RNA sequence: GUGGGAGAGGGUGGUGGAAUUCCCGGAGUAGCGGUGAAAUGCGCAGAUACCGGGAGGAACGCCGAUGGCGAAGGCAGCCACCUGGUCCACCCGUGACGCUGAGGCGCGAAAGCGUGGGGAGCAAACCGGAUUAGAUACCCGGGUAGUCCACGCCCUAAACGAUGCGCGCUAGGUCUCUGGGUCUCCUGGGGGCCGAAGCUAACGCGUUAAGCGCGCCGCCUGGGGAGUACGGCCGCAAGGC
């Protein structure tokens, strides 16, 4: 799983400023957390096909945060990209 | 971390010797492991409900033991590597959900 | 009907959730090891589920039975 | 002969026959009977009244050995189910008690064409 | 975000008891089985019925519900691990980041297909017994594929609520699952029943709409020929679109 610390983590590393909680960086790092934590998951369990229902929901829930992002300010965009080393 | 309860029932037929050396691997393999012992409950035996191995009895061993999770199916395994070892029931410790109270 | 008294008014304060109380647990099954129902137990929808999970876990033990057999006739 | 005076009494009740086996408190069989022991062949012997007179006839065969008490065992739900142990009852053997024993599974294999179906 | 919750939601490993079958031992003897009645069949190389031991496969009694979970298919012993969804409370953070969704991609009961394994019980085909005017059936005795596992295909269905998804609006009553609260009861999410207004050809629907509205997709246009032919795409094939 993922527990408040590592969770707690990943926010204060991205929080936009102290007590940032739900800022668009934020939920694209929590985000890809769990993406991450998941798609390791189905490389073992291949066959856990509902599981991946979720992940495909979740990759989504991003490119649509991302998206919205990058089209208001595609300087933090480029930013939390390279931070969170995702796109291609 | 997380809190189990290692349930291991016994040969009712073990002398103060047989029941203390088996009794010492299980104390073994659960440092081995990552275990803890909270709290032990050695209940002895008690008269089973059905034949269990041949014998209307069994010695009751209980713990309330602390370890990491990814281990508790493999410590378990191994308790059951022993014959005089018939039972290794292993449960996630739940807060007593009281009712009638 | 289901009539006579219930399982639960007929005792006291217990842990659904022990597995191991066979004295109280072993109230909860009829004559034979089966588990008693709601109209019986007296128990609400989320405790009889507790229950059978936990007497489940008694008779795999073998604190419990998994049926016994009926007696007279 | 080899004296027993206490034993157990299998009804074996079906809707197609009855079949009684009387054993010795180990339950090793000393004597049995059945719908067929006795003269039916058809389906005379899911009658009850074969059913009695294959029970009785076991009765004798197991007094033969002293036998006096009997502990019954109940299997099946034919009929003359209740006439088997009606009857043991008025035999001379003493029925000590009678318990129902059949075999029910907690769904293992899948029954045949003709016993499908449930709820 | 934080704090709580219920659940047969999924995947992996392990494990428990009941029952069937087979094998070993005991005891025991003439039938058992099956049907409307029978017969085939099995049994003195000793069956059935009974007790003890063992092997193996498949499915999980009671709990169990009118219940729960899931997007659908679908999901039920128990334990651990890995993992998806979802509801509630607090009003804490972002600040319209939303809805729908042609094509695409993925999932997709059963049967079926490939390779390997397994195989208790059941059972298309098939081999027999009966029934019948016949009986390529129903009933009975057998029994192969298959049913089960791994990996890869197939992509269908009365895949059904025969009811696309989201949002707002329009009386209530009653049972129920799950959560919060000052806990008769109030408030939220889900499952039912009856019903205001209204709708409907009617049956019925009726805050879980089939009502009143807006957004977007899919689809229809008399019956037969025909889900056929042709073409294309897909599949090992069966065959699918
Ligand atoms: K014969
Ligand atoms: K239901
Ligand atoms: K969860
Ligand atoms: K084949
Ligand atoms: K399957
Ligand atoms: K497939
Ligand atoms: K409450
Ligand atoms: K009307
Ligand atoms: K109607
Ligand atoms: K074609
Ligand atoms: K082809
Ligand atoms: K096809
Ligand atoms: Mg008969
Ligand atoms: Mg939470
Ligand atoms: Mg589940
Ligand atoms: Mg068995
Ligand atoms: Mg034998
Ligand atoms: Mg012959
Ligand atoms: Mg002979
Ligand atoms: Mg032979
Ligand atoms: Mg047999
Ligand atoms: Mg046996
Ligand atoms: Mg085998
Ligand atoms: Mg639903
Ligand atoms: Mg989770
Ligand atoms: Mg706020
Ligand atoms: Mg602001
Ligand atoms: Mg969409
Ligand atoms: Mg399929
Ligand atoms: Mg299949
Ligand atoms: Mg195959
Ligand atoms: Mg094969
Ligand atoms: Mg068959
Ligand atoms: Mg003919
Ligand atoms: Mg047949
Ligand atoms: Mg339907
Ligand atoms: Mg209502
Ligand atoms: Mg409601
Ligand atoms: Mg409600
Ligand atoms: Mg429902
Ligand atoms: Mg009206
Ligand atoms: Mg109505
Ligand atoms: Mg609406
Ligand atoms: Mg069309
Ligand atoms: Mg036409
Ligand atoms: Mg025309
Ligand atoms: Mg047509
Ligand atoms: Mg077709």
């Amino acid at each position: 799983p993922i527990t408040k610390e590592e969770k707690q983590k990943v926010i204060q590393e991205f929080a936009r400023f102290p007590g940032d909680t739900g800022s668009t960086e934020v939920q694209v790092a929590l985000l890809t957390l769990r993406i991450n934590r998941l798609s390791e998951h189905l490389k073992v369990h291949k066959k856990d096909h509902h599981s991946h229902r979720g992940l495909l929901m979740m990759v989504g829930q991003r490119r649509r945060l991302l998206r919205y992002l990058q089209r208001e300010d595609p300087e933090r965009y480029r930013a939390l990209i390279e931070k969170l080393g995702i796109r291609g | 971390m997380r809190r189990y309860e290692v349930n291991i029932v016994l040969n009712p037929n073990l002398d103060q010797s047989q029941l203390a050396l088996e009794k010492e691997i299980i104390q073994r393999a659960l440092e081995n492991y990552g275990a803890r012992v909270e709290k032990v409950e050695e209940l002895g035996l008690r008269r089973l409900a059905y034949p269990i191995a041949k014998d209307p009895q069994g010695y009751f061993l209980w713990y309330q033991v602390e370890m990491p999770e990814d281990r508790v199916n493999d410590l378990a395994r191994e308790l059951r590597i022993r014959d005089n070892v018939r039972r290794v029931m292993v449960v996630k410790s739940q807060e007593p959900f009281l009712a009638n109270a | 009907p289901s009539r006579k008294a219930k399982v639960k008014a007929t005792l006291g304060e217990f842990d659904l959730r022990d597995y191991r109380n066979v004295e109280v647990l072993k109230r909860f099954l009829s004559e034979t090891g089966k588990i008693l129902p709601r109209r019986r137990t007296g128990l609400s929808a989320k405790e009889q589920r507790i229950l059978a999970k936990t007497i489940k876990r008694a008779r795999i033990l073998g604190l419990l039975p998994f049926t016994e057999k009926l007696v007279r006739k | 002969k080899r004296q027993v005076a206490s034993g157990r009494a299998y009804i074996h009740a079906s809707y197609n026959n009855t079949i009684v086996t009387i054993t010795d408190p180990d339950g090793n069989p000393i004597t049995w009977s059945s719908g067929g022991v006795i003269g039916y062949k058809g389906s005379r012997k899911g009658t009850p009244y074969a059913a009695q007179l294959a029970a009785l006839d076991a009765a004798k065969k197991a007094m033969a050995y002293g036998m006096q008490s009997v502990d019954v065992i109940v299997r099946g739900t034919g009929a003359g189910r209740e006439q088997a142990i009606r009857a043991l009852q008025a035999s001379g053997l003493q029925v000590k008690s009678i318990v129902d024993d059949t075999p029910v599974p907690h769904n293992g294999c899948r029954p045949k064409k003709k016993f499908r179906k449930a709820s």
